[PDB]
């Protein structure tokens, strides 16, 4: 299962 | 800035003159990703090849397999042609049952 | 053994035309099971390995949410790094994710990862203690900044010694029959005259599953690790892996070579020759 969120980098 | 890919052209199966078989070219190590990979027969691109999906390794270099269903024979000639940022012309890469 | 789950994300620009592009693709060790396209007809995360099929709707639902949300994401973000960079709006760039878990043979976590990159470059990455960051430079240093704030590290904790290890562990059960199967090596080695004088020896490793392997040529014993042409080990198509290495050998002198195996499947490593 992915990572919930990727962050605004 | 650019990586120029790799290809190696072979069989999934040992090759054997009219047995059904996958002809591969599997081309690795470039950057950035966009790649043209066409498989030939006899110089004529070959249709309803498939490849897998994109990703990449540990050096973020992209990997791709092209391949396609075929029945190797002693006459007919295949190869993989492959264009990239890199390659100032398509670079053609023959098939070679001992490769 | 010891087992690994990745993700790769690939987030690729294309100027005129349309909106980058969002990929992502899911391994257990060398077998992909889920992709994720932002260009295809219509995006949806797609299974691709027959043990992850029995997941529920709601599996799928979950997952395509994360993606489709991340395609957003990486699309600020290839415009935030094209500022960073001072870059014009003219060039195509590309981001690059790769994350996840490693367990050792017990099943236990050896350790995380989480690595971004930037027109194939490191760009961040987060240190082994799952606490802090690496920046490669003063760009990547407004990302960390961000990611600070945002408490990125403490949340890829918690997934990387949480859902990552328990959702791996129930992919390797219900992959079992294939995710903890190592397949050994079929080997053969062959012979080619070059010239007169000279024979290419060539050593084959076919239909090995991981792609893992230690193929090495020994003249009277010794490593010929800078006369040894080594491929690259490529994909068959069926999961299985295969490489090969050669040296130019003198003429008569084919059986002061050989040709050293290395491979999880093997029940012992192999030391073959050329059999003329």
């Amino acid at each position: 299962l992915p990572f919930d969120k990727a962050t605004i980098m | 800035i650019q990586r120029t890919p790799k290809i190696q052209v072979y069989s999934r199966h040992p090759a054997e003159n009219g047995k059904s078989n996958f002809l591969n070219c599997y081309v690795s190590g470039f950057h950035p990703s966009d790649i043209e990979v066409d498989l030939l027969k006899n110089g004529e691109r070959i249709e309803k090849v498939e490849h897998s999906d994109l990703s990449f390794s540990k050096d973020w270099s992209f990997y791709l397999l092209y391949y396609t269903e075929f029945t190797p024979t002693e006459k007919d000639e295949y190869a993989c042609r492959v264009n990239h940022v890199t390659l100032s012309q398509p670079k053609i890469v023959k098939w070679d049952r001992d490769m | 053994g010891s087992h690994s789950m990745r993700y790769f994300y690939t987030a690729m620009s294309r100027p005129g035309r349309g909106e980058p592009r969002f990929i992502a693709v899911g391994y257990v060790d060398d077998t992909q099971f889920v992709r994720f396209d932002s260009d295809a007809a219509s995006p949806r995360t797609e299974p691709r390995a027959p043990w992850i099929e029995q997941e529920g709707p709601e599996y799928w639902d979950r997952n395509t949410q994360i993606f489709k949300t991340n395609t957003q994401t990486y699309r600020e973000s290839l415009r935030n790094l094209r500022g960073y960079y001072n870059q014009s709006e003219a060039g195509s760039h590309i981001i690059q994710r790769m994350y996840g878990c490693d367990l050792g043979p017990d099943g236990r976590l050896l350790r995380g990862h989480d690595q971004s990159a930037y027109d194939g470059k490191d760009y961040i990455a987060l240190n082994e203690d799952l606490s802090s960051w690496t920046a490669a430079d003063t760009a990547a240093q407004i990302t960390q900044r961000k990611w600070e704030a945002a408490r990125v590290a403490e949340q890829l904790r918690a997934y990387l010694e949480g859902l990552c290890v328990e959702w791996l562990r129930r992919y390797l059960e219900n992959g079992k029959e294939t995710l903890q199967r190592a397949d050994p090596p079929k080997t053969h080695v062959t012979h080619h005259p070059v010239s007169d004088h000279e024979a290419t020896l060539r050593c084959w490793a076919l239909g090995f599953y991981p792609a893992e392997i230690t193929l090495t040529w020994q003249r009277d014993g010794e490593d010929q690790t800078q006369d040894t042409e080594l491929v690259e080990t490529r994909p068959a198509g069926d999961r299985t892996f295969q490489k090969w290495a050669a040296v130019v050998v003198p003429s008569g002198e084919e059986q002061r070579y050989t040709c050293h195996v290395q491979h999880e499947g093997l029940p012992k490593p192999l030391t073959l020759r050329w059999e003329p």
